[PDB]
Formats: C-alpha cells, structure tokens, sequence
C-alpha cells in the first residue's frame, strides 16, 4: 500500500565537530583575521525541539582555545627577541628604606647592552620587579627566563583589550542556543533556538576571578562536570557583578634604548613621586552577598546544615595561586585571601595586594616567554566579577579558588551553544508511486 | 457534528447560469477534500465534481467538463459550483460532500463520507 | 518560520519547507577546508539523489515498496503525529538497506526506457 | 562568436549563445580560494535552476505569469531591440520578487504531482 | 564487482556497473588543491551531461544518427565482443566531434520545446 | 595561442584611477621581491 | 634483475633477492653522554 518517497530539505541534524570561523567588528586580537559581523543575526526559536547539551564535551572551546593561542603568537612575531638581555646583571634596592609591603621590591641594576654596532656597548640602569630577577651569585643577577626560555618584546603599540570575537558556523552547519534560565551546563534545553553566530565573547584572559563577561539571569548557577568528584572545577556564574577597582599608582618614567640595527628596547626609567603598591578594592558588603547566594547554591548539592568555608589557594605559581589579570596591559597577581576565608554555619573596601611581573609564560607553556614593556604613568582599571573558579578540598567542606587552564574561563560563555550538521535528505513512506 | 449546508438559485431558463455554494462546518475544511453529486428527481445518484483539500485540483465528469467549475475557499470554509449553459438534463437536487479524495500523506478515502442537506436546481 | 522553523512541527507540515532548508546548504587553511568538505558533502548527497532518478526535485516518489518491518506505523501516526526527528531516529537503522534497493529499482528503470525506445 | 560574442547581439540573437557562455563558467591560497568561491557561485546557481523546477535546461518556461509593472514593453521591442544588459538594467529592482514567484510555483506544482501520484 | 570490476568485462556486461563507479568519482595545500581539481572535474563532467540533455541519467539516448566512419563494427562486434577500453581507444579521435553535434542536437531541440509550449 | 573577442555593439565606463588589479599587482611584486630575498645572507656582522 | 636499459652502463640495476640476508650491525662502546646548556632554553649534547 505505501511506498518509498525521499525528501530533501529535512529540518533534521546530528550531532558533528566541524571548523568554525570569527567574525569581528593595533590590538593583540584583530579584525584582519575575521570576517565582518552580521549587523542584523537572526535567532529562530524552535518551539517544539528539546535538545541535550553537554558544555564539558563542547569542541567549540578547544577551537577558540587554539586560534586564541594562535593569534597571541602571530601577534609576537613581528617584533623584538630580546636574547642581547639574558646578561650578568649587577643590581641594588631602588628604595631600601621604605617600610611599605614594597620593601625589597623594584631592584635598581646595572648592565652593559648591545647598541646598534657591534663594536661598541651601552651601560643601561633600569628597574626591574623582584619576581622578574633571581639571584646567580651590588649583588649578581639573571632575568628569571634564562633558566628556561627566550623572551619576545611584546610590541609597544599592539593592544592588549579583548576584543568580541563571534563564532561563526560554515554552511551545512548550525548553532544551536539553550536559552534556559536554570541551565546547569549539562542535559536537556527545552527552548532550543537556532543561529547562525554566537554573541561577542571577549577573550579575557584571568584566573580564580572570571572578570566581565556575562551574568546569570535569575540566580547564582553552579556548573561541574561531576560535583561528587572533588579533582573537577566547580564554575559558579553570579547573577550580579561584583565591581572590583584595580590599581597601579606609581608614575612610571620609561626609557628607549636601541638595541640593534632597527630595534629598541623599553624599560623603567625611574618613578616620579612616592612608591606605592599596586593592589584592587572590592566591597566588603557586594563580596558577602555574593558569598551568601554562592552558599546557598551549594547547599542544594552537599545538602542543608552542612557547613561551608571558603579558604585561600594553596600551593603552585602565582598563575594559579593568585588572581592573574591584564590591567591596562600589566599584568596584576592579587593575593585575595581577603576575599576567601570565611565558615558558613547553617566604604569598607577589602584591598588586596597585587604584585606586577614584566616575564609572562602564558598558555602554561615553557619555551616561548614575553616582555611586556612599561607603559608610562598611573594604570587604573574598574571591572565586573561575573564568575569564580572553586575547587573543593565529615560535616565540614573547604572551597578554594582554582584555575591556570583557560579553557575553563571560555567553558562559562561557550555552554549555551551547541553545532550540529544538517542532514537534508530523508525518506518516509506514502501513497505515492512512480508513474513507470 | 459536521455541517453542510448547500445555497444557491432555484429555476432558470436554458442556456443561463448559477453559483451553488456550501457552507461547512463541525470539522477542519481544509483537511478534507469535497465535492458534488447530484440525484435527479427520478433517478439514483450520479457523482458531478471532485476538489482537493488545497483547490489547486478539480475533476468532473465528461457531460459536464467544459461547463461546470468547482471552487473553494478554505479561509472561508465555503465551497462553490459554478454552472454554465444548464441543459433540460441538468436538472437534479446537487448535494455537498466531504470524502472522494486524500492526499497522499493522509490514508484512502474513495468513498463520500458526509452529507449536506441538498438543494433542487431546475431548468 | 525560517531555517529549521519547523524542526518541531510534524512531519506534514515540516514537509512544505524544504526549499527554506535547501537553500541554507551552500549559503585560513583549516576554513577553506571546511568549505571544500561541505561542498563535497552537497555533491554526494545531489549525486545519491540523481542515481535515484531525483534530479531537479525535492520530493520524489519510487517504486520500492514499505516493507512494514522498517515501520509499522499508520500514516495517521507518521505524517501528522511525528517530528522528523523522530523519525530520523526510528529507522535509523534501515537507511543503509533503503537506499541500496533505491539504486537497484532506477536500474532496472533506466534499462527499461532503453528497451522501450529502441522498438521501431 | 565566442564567448560573450553575443552580449551586443539583441536578446533574441544572444538566446542562441547559450551553451558557448555556459561551458566558461568552470573552464597560491588566495587562488585556490578563489576556486572555491567559484565553485559555489557555479553551485547556488545550479540550486536556484533546480528550486524553480529547472534542471538539465538552458531555457525552461514556468507558471508565473509577467505583472506588467516589472516591464511594460512589447516582445517586438524586447527580444527584437534590446540587449540583455539593458533588459538587465531595467529590471534589476524586481529580481527578488520574481524568484520568490518561481519558488512558490513549483513547490504548488511539486505537491499537486504527488497528489496526481497517489490515485489508484 | 566493484569498482573497476567490470573493465575486463564486455561493454553490454560492464553497462550495468554504471552505479558502482558513479559512486566512486567523489568518494596539505597540494591534498586541498587535488580535491578542489577533482570537484571541478566532476562538475565539468555534469555540465557536459547535462548540455546534452542528460541530467539525472547514467544512460541516456539522443537524436544523434552513428555516421559509421566513427566505428562501422556490428552491434554484436561491440557490445558482445569488446570492452569499453578497447572501445574508448578506437574513437578517440571522434570524441569532440560527436559531443559538438551532440550540444547542436540539444540546442534545436529546446528551442522547439519552447515553440510547442506557446500553441494555445 | 590566446583569443580575443571584440563585441561589435558593446560600450562600457572604465575608470583606471579605481582598477582594483592595480592593488593586485602592487602587492604580488611586493610579495614576489620579498621571498626572493629569504634563501639569501643576511648581513648583521656589517653593522660595524 | 631491473634496469632502465641493461645494456647501458651509466645506468643503476636493482636486484631484488627472493630470501632476506641477516645482517648484525653493532656500534659495541658504552658512550656516557653528557649534555650542556648553550644558550637560554638550548642544551648541546656530546659524548663525555
Ligand atoms: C573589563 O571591561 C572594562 C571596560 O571595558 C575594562 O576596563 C577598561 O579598559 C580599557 C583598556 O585599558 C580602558 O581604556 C583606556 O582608558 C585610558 C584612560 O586614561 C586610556 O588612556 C587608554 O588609552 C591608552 O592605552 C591604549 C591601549 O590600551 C592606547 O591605544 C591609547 O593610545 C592610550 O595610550 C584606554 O583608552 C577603559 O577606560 C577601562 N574602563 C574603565 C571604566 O576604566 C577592563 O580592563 C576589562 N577587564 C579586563 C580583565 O580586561
Ligand atoms: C597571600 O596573603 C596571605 C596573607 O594574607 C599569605 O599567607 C600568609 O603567609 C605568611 C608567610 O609568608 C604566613 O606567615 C601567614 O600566616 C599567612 N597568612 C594566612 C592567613 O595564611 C599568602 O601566602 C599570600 N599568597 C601569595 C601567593 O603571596
Ligand atoms: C660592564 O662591563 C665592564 C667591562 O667592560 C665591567 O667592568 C662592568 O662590571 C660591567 N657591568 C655590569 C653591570 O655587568
Ligand atoms: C631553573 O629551572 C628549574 C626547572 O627547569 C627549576 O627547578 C629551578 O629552580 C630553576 N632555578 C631557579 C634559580 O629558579
Ligand atoms: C544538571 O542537571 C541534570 C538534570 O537535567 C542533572 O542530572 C545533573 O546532575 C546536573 N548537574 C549539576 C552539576 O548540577
Ligand atoms: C564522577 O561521575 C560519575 C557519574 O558520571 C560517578 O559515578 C563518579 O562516582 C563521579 N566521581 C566521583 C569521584 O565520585
Ligand atoms: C641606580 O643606581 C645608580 C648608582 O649606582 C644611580 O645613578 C641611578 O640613578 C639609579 N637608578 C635609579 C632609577 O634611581
Ligand atoms: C570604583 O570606582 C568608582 C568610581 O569610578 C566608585 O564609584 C566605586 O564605588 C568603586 N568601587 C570599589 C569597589 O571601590
Ligand atoms: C558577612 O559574612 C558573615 C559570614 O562570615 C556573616 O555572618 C555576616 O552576617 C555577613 N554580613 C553582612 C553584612 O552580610
Ligand atoms: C533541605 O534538604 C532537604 C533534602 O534532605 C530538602 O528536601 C529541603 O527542601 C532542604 N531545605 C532547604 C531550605 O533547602
Ligand atoms: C582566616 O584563615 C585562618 C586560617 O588561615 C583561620 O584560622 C581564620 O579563622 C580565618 N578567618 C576567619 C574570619 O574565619
Ligand atoms: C608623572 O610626573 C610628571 C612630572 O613631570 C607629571 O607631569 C605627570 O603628569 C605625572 N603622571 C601622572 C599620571 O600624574
Ligand atoms: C558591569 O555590569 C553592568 C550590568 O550589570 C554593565 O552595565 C557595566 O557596564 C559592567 N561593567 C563593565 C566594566 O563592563
Ligand atoms: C508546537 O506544538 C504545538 C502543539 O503542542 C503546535 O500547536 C505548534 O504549532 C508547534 N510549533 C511548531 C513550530 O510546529
Ligand atoms: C522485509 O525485511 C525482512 C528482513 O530484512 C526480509 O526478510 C523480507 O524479505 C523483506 N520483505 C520483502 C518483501 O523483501
Ligand atoms: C491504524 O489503522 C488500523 C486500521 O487498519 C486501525 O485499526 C488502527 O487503530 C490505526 N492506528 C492508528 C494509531 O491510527
Ligand atoms: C538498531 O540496532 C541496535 C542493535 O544493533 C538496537 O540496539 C537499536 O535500538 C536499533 N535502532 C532502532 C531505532 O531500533
Ligand atoms: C551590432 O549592431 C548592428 C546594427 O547596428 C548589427 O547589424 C550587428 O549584427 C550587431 N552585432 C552583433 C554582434 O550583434
Ligand atoms: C503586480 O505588482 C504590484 C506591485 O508590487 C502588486 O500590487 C500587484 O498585485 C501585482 N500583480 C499581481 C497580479 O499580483
Ligand atoms: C505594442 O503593441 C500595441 C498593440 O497592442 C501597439 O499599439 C503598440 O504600438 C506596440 N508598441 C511597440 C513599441 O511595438
Ligand atoms: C530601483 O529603485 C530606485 C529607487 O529605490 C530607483 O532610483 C531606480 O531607478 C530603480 N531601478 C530601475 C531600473 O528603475
Ligand atoms: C574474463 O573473460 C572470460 C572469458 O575469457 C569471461 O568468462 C569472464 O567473465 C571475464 N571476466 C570479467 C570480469 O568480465
Ligand atoms: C561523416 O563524416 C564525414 C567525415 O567527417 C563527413 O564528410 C560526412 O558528411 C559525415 N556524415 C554525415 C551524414 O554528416
Ligand atoms: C555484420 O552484419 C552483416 C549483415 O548486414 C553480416 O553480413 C556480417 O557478417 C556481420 N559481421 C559481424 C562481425 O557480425
Ligand atoms: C587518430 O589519428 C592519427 C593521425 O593523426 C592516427 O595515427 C591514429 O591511429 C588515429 N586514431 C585511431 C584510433 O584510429
Ligand atoms: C622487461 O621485459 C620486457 C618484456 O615484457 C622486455 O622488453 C624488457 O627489455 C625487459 N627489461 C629488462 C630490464 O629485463
Ligand atoms: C638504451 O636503451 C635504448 C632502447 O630504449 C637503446 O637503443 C640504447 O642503445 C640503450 N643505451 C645503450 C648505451 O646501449
Ligand atoms: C681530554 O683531555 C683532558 C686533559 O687535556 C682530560 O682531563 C679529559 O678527561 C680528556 N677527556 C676524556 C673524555 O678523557
């Protein structure tokens, strides 16, 4: 009675891992290697499709974690290898007698550089931070790179702001958008829509604090690949920001030197005024509600009348151990062990201290170190706290900040998506048969 | 439940014209297809047109092919007959039907399933 | 409703968009791949369609019959109380054999209009 | 003439050119790329024959009758003194209208074929 | 067989092997240039087809007479006792001659399409 | 053997000042240059 | 026994055996290698 009639065009999908390609609308990141945006993107709700997500197995972070780390060494290419620097250096305290947090911090050192003929060497004083200088045996220092690594000079004119960067399916693909308000990152979305292109996501880049991005909508969500197995991240996305005001106040002089035939050097020169230390102000009311919704949160998990506390890293880098953030194009490691040290039992600012390094080793890599040269007087920055990064150490249960693995700074933003293949053709039965 | 209600002129002269309508309802009209038969007053029923659920295709029996149109509206949930030159043998009590056709995705019908009230067209 | 719109209507109704969807098909050395391989991906399934004896169509019926162990179903309970996705998922399993007898049933068509042909 | 031989020819001379223009749309990674584009170009061209119930033609007539407005000129001012740039010109504001026409038509005259298939 | 499987057969025997071969033509710089090369090859292939008339079809008739100096051999020399390498060999010389007439024969006969469609 | 084809009844605007194979032209030569000076000495010891 | 030509002597011939021939190759000094740092990053090895 029925027969055999093919289809083509069959709103139907799988499940598939293909290339994606940004769009975007000097800088670190750039517009060049995108494509413009879509003034106008269309969203297509499906009213009907109830779809199962899973952001710990979502491909899409592991490709803009790669084209992140692709971008980041393409825009060190075209600038300045710093080998003339891995020398003796002969160094003192800038400010020996200061009686500040900063005691012992900012060497003033002395050493014979390169110029542009090879005939002739330049003796150079300049400040460096003492997390950038370790002691061989004025005392005899080397920069901490020659151990390991070469360091690039980051270029002086090359931004460091993130920049939004939408993903973009290729044709015969499609991105599918939760949309649910209660979404854990896992299991079924029953308000699926279709896009073509994800919203901006910044590639910002921090540890232990996820700094702007965006909000929960309804309440604080806490997100884990298992909960119960205490070796996973456990990512908590607040449904307000928590605005923390961040600050470099010494009046930096920086200095040029050339180094070689068509290449110079930036350094510290000297520092106008007093020596402060760098550090970042958070409320102490916004961080204890904070702290209270986050708790509530993980009650339903461990249960009720189970005790909460939150306590300071431990042990590793300062990559891990500290908040690491880009502040104006520095690089802050605050403490905040103010901010994590607290038992829940069933304007009055918290300043955390930040220290400042010129080597950075990002990506967690050994081999391929950066310079970040000095940028000239006061840095201040004010940003949002849109999530944290806990780890979890009877009746009593320990959270600490975690993090150092930046996929899990773009697994917060990348959860909601998901791309699928389309899978046109189809056949179904019907009364329809072929003339012949 | 289903409703079908036929309207349209009595008595005319040869060689004129009439529009036959039906209205339905107690059902989705534009999930079935209709059509018309037509009894005339001393004899058995005789099948006239077929219309599909969507309009697009007609069917009629040869004594008529070149002079009857069917038509429908399924925002309207009207049908409509239009009938040109009305011959002496034209004359019959035409009746509105659901049934006689689906569409291919639907199971068979080939059969009249509901019934309207009739209407008496004369010449 | 736009591009997959009708991804949760049922069959008889997602089946009258399929221009929608069809047209969406073809609308940086990893990207140029990813562009080769979808135009492959359109070429095989245009190439399955046409050795189906579907060329310029979207919707095209054969000659195989339902062999009912594929799916037992009404087609009351197909066309208007199924989504593609589901039906997707049911005979999942069966594409592989349909298509094969899809192939052999234009086989032996095609042969058979060269036979009518070539009677004077 | 050769390609493009024609494209001073009137519309009704250039018609007949059809196939030496047709055979040059197919006959280093911004080359290849350009390939590529191509290749689709050539593709969601072939698409648009294929929606509107074109397939292995050049010249296929449809259903949707001529509105008058999008040219109100006689055929013996159309195809006997005019070319197909001007012709191109004077219509390029109605291109997206009557497309849409055509893939309306055929995806009527797509289901009534099926409906004509399914009566015993 | 499968693919290639017939090339020792006769040409009446590897005529009926057409599917498994059709299937076989579409399933790093210079592997991304190979497979772009490969798809223009197969789309120039279909664009020749379809020219012809030829468009969803493996074997296809046309209107073209034989002109005998191209092969004078018997029907039963041919299909019975050659294969189509031996065949491809023996014409090789007449290849664009016919494919010329080939393109014509499609060329008038459109065009009379279109002149039988506008009797009222 | 290359062909030309004149089209006996076709006129058209050129505008050279907004020829986009100019551009083109530009940067190949320059790319050109450029790679056919990598395999080559580079000469730093000179900078005495 | 394959060649391009046989009879032309500035040409190589390959001779492919039907049985493997064994051969024991051994290198029979316990060489301790030592390795230095050259440079930032960079280590040179050698036989100490
Ligand atoms: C989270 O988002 C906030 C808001 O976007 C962001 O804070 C902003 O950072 C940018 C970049 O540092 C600030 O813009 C700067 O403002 C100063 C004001 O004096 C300007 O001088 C800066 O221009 C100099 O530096 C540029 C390079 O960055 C040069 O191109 C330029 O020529 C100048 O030399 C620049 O405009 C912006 O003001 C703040 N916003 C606020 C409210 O302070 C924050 O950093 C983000 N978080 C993270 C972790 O990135
Ligand atoms: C961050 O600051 C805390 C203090 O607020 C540091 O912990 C202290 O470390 C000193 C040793 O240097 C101990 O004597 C104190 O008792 C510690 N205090 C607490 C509360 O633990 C911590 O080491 C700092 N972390 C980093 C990375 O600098
Ligand atoms: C610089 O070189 C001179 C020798 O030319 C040496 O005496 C001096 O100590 C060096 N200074 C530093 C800081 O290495
Ligand atoms: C030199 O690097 C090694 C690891 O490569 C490390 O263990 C050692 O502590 C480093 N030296 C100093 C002085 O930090
Ligand atoms: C997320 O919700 C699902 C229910 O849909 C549940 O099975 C899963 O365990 C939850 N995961 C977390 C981390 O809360
Ligand atoms: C991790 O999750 C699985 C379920 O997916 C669970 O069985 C397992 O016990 C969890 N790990 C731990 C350490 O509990
Ligand atoms: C570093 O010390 C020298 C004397 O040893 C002094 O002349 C120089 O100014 C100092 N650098 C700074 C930045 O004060
Ligand atoms: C940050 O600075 C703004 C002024 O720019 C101030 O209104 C706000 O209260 C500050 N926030 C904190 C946490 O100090
Ligand atoms: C601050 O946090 C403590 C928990 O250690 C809580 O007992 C206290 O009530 C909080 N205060 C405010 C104002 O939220
Ligand atoms: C406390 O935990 C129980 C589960 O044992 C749950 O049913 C109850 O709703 C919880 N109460 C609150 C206030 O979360
Ligand atoms: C701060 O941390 C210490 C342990 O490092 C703990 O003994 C102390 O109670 C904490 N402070 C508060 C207020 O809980
Ligand atoms: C740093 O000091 C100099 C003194 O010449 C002053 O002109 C400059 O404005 C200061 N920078 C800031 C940010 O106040
Ligand atoms: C913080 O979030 C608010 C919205 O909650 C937004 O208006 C504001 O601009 C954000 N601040 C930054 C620095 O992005
Ligand atoms: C979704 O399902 C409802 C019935 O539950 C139906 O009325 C609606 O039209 C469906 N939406 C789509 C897009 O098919
Ligand atoms: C239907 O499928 C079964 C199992 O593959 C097979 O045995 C049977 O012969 C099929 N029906 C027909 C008519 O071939
Ligand atoms: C399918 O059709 C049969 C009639 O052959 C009927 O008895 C059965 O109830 C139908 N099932 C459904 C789900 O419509
Ligand atoms: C396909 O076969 C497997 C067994 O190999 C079975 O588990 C699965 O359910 C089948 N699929 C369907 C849709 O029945
Ligand atoms: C060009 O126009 C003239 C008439 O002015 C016509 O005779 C000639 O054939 C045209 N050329 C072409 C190639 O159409
Ligand atoms: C012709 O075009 C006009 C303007 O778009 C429109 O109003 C009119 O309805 C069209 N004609 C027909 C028959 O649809
Ligand atoms: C177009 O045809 C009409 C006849 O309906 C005629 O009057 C008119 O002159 C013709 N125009 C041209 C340009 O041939
Ligand atoms: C298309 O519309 C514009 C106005 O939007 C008009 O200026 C132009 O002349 C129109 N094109 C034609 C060919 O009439
Ligand atoms: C090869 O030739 C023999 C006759 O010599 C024939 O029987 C056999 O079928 C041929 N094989 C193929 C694959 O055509
Ligand atoms: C057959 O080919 C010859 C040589 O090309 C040619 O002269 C002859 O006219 C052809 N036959 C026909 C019927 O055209
Ligand atoms: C070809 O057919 C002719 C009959 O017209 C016959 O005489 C001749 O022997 C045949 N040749 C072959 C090889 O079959
Ligand atoms: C093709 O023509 C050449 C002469 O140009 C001739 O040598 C060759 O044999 C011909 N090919 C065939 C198959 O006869
Ligand atoms: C290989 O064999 C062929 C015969 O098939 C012969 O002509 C040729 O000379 C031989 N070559 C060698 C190197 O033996
Ligand atoms: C190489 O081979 C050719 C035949 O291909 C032969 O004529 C020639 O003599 C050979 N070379 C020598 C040096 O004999
Ligand atoms: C090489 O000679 C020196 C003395 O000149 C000796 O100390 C050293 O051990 C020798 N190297 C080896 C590998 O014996």
């Amino acid at each position: 009675n029925l027969w055999v009639t093919v289809y083509y065009g069959v709103p139907v999908w799988k499940d598939a891992e293909t290339t994606l390609f940004c769009a975007s609308d000097h800088n670190v990141w750039a517009t060049h290697a995108c494509v413009p945006t879509d003034p106008n993107p269309q969203e297509i709700h499906l009213e009907n499709v109830t779809e199962e997500f899973n952001m710990w197995k979502n491909n899409m972070v592991e490709q803009m974690h790669e084209d992140i780390i692709s971008l980041w060494d393409q825009s060190l290419k075209p600038c300045v290898k710093l080998t003339p620097l891995c020398v003796t250096l002969q160094c003192t305290n800038y400010t020996p007698n200061l009686t500040s947090m900063m005691r012992g911090e900012l060497k003033n050192c002395s050493f014979n550089m390169t110029t542009e003929l090879r005939d002739k060497k330049q003796k150079v004083y300049s400040l460096f931070y003492r997390l950038d200088v370790v002691q061989i045996n004025n005392k005899e220092y080397r920069l901490i790179n020659c151990n390991t690594s070469a360091i690039t000079q980051a270029c002086p004119k090359v931004s460091f702001e993130p920049i939004p960067i939408h993903y973009c399916a290729p044709a015969g693909f499609a991105i599918l958008k939760c949309k649910d308000k209660k979404f854990n990152g896992t299991g079924p979305c029953p308000s699926v829509s279709t896009v073509q292109c994800t919203h901006g996501i910044k590639p910002v880049v921090s540890t232990q604090l996820l700094l702007n991005g965006s909000l929960a909508e309804e309440e604080v969500i806490i997100r884990s690949e298992n909960i119960t197995n205490n070796a996973k991240n456990i990512l908590v996305q607040l449904n307000t920001p928590v605005q923390i005001n961040c600050t470099r106040p010494n009046n930096n002089t920086v200095k040029s030197i050339r180094i070689g035939p068509g290449q110079a050097f930036y350094y510290t020169g000297d520092i106008i005024g007093d020596i402060r230390m760098a550090h970042c102000n958070v409320s102490k009311a916004t961080w204890n509600e904070t702290l209270g919704k986050v708790v509530k949160q993980l009650r339903k998990h461990f249960g009720n009348n189970t005790i909460i506390r939150f306590a300071q890293s431990s042990g590793g880098d300062l990559e891990v151990t500290t908040h690491s953030f880009n502040c104006g194009g520095e690089f802050f490691y605050c403490n905040t062990s103010g901010l994590f040290n607290s038992t829940w039992i069933s304007n009055d600012s918290i300043t955390l201290p930040c220290r400042i390094k010129q080597i950075i080793n990002m990506w967690q890599r050994i081999g391929q170190a950066m310079y970040a040269p000095p940028i000239q007087g006061v840095i201040r920055c004010v940003s949002n706290i849109t999530g944290l990064i806990l780890t979890r150490d009877s009746t009593t249960e320990t959270f600490r900040p975690g993090g150092g693995d930046m996929r899990d700074n773009w697994r917060s933003e990348l959860y909601k998506y998901k791309v699928v293949k389309i899978e046109p053709l189809g056949v179904a039965p019907t009364r329809c048969k072929r003339r012949v | 439940e289903v409703q079908l209600v036929e309207t349209g002129g009595g008595l005319v002269q040869p060689g004129g014209s009439l529009k036959l309508s039906c209205r339905a309802s107690g059902y989705t009209f534009s999930s079935f297809a209709m059509s018309w038969v037509r009894q005339a007053p001393g004899k058995g029923l005789e099948w006239v047109s077929l219309i599909n659920d969507r309009g697009g295709l007609t069917f009629y029996v040869d004594s008529v092919k070149g002079r009857f149109t069917i038509s429908r509206d399924n925002s309207k949930n009207t049908l409509s007959l239009q009938m040109h030159s009305l011959r002496d043998g034209d004359t019959a009590v035409y009746y509105c039907a659901t049934g006689g056709m689906s569409s291919a995705l639907q199971s068979s019908k080939y059969y009249f399933d509901f019934w309207g009230q009739g209407a008496l067209v004369t010449v | 409703l736009g591009f997959l719109g009708a991804a949760g209507s049922t069959m008889g109704a997602a089946s009258m968009t399929l221009t929608v969807q069809a047209r969406n098909l073809l609308s940086g050395i990893k990207q140029l791949q990813a562009r080769v391989l979808a135009v492959e991906h359109y070429l095989r399934d245009q190439q399955l369609l046409g050795i189906w004896g579907c060329s310029g169509k979207l919707i095209c019926c054969t000659n195989v019959p339902w062999n009912s162990s594929w799916s037992n179903r009404n087609l009351s309970e197909i066309w208007d109380n199924m989504t593609w996705l589901q039906w997707d998922k049911e005979i999942s399993n069966y594409t592989q054999i349909i298509y094969g007898l899809l192939e052999e049933s234009q086989n032996q068509q095609e042969k058979n209009e060269q036979d009518l042909l070539a009677l004077d």
